[PDB]
């Protein structure tokens, strides 16, 4: 109707345990019953993105590296996080509060 | 749920 959205850009360094989260998404592989976009469902209590970075399960990814993850496979969204070498740059989507 | 896997970075 009359309700609009607000976007956030975060920069992370590649973790010793494997960052401190897990990602559900695909073009050929589903989550709910045949999915187009990549969404959050698993968070770790002692990782690098939960304590040092500032990412929550309710934040959801559109773009990774400044690269197009809106229409890709599961292995094609993990190879943007494992191949960058030491520095990974993520773009998230969240709805506007009344106060 | 029905078709998932999840275990990623």
């Amino acid at each position: 109707g009359a309700m609009e959205m607000e976007y956030e850009e975060i920069t992370l360094e590649r973790g010793n345990s494997g960052l401190g989260f897990s990602i559900a998404g695909g073009t050929d592989n589903p989550h709910i019953g045949d999915d187009p976009s990549i969404f959050i469902t698993k968070i770790i209590p002692g990782g690098a993105a939960a304590q040092d970075g500032r990412l929550r399960v309710n934040d959801s990814i559109l773009f990774v590296n400044e690269v197009d993850v809106r229409e890709v496979t599961h292995s094609a969204a993990v190879e943007a996080l494992k191949e960058a070498g030491s520095i990974v740059r993520l773009y998230v989507m969240r709805r506007k509060p009344p106060a | 749920v029905v078709s998932e896997r999840i275990s990623s970075v």
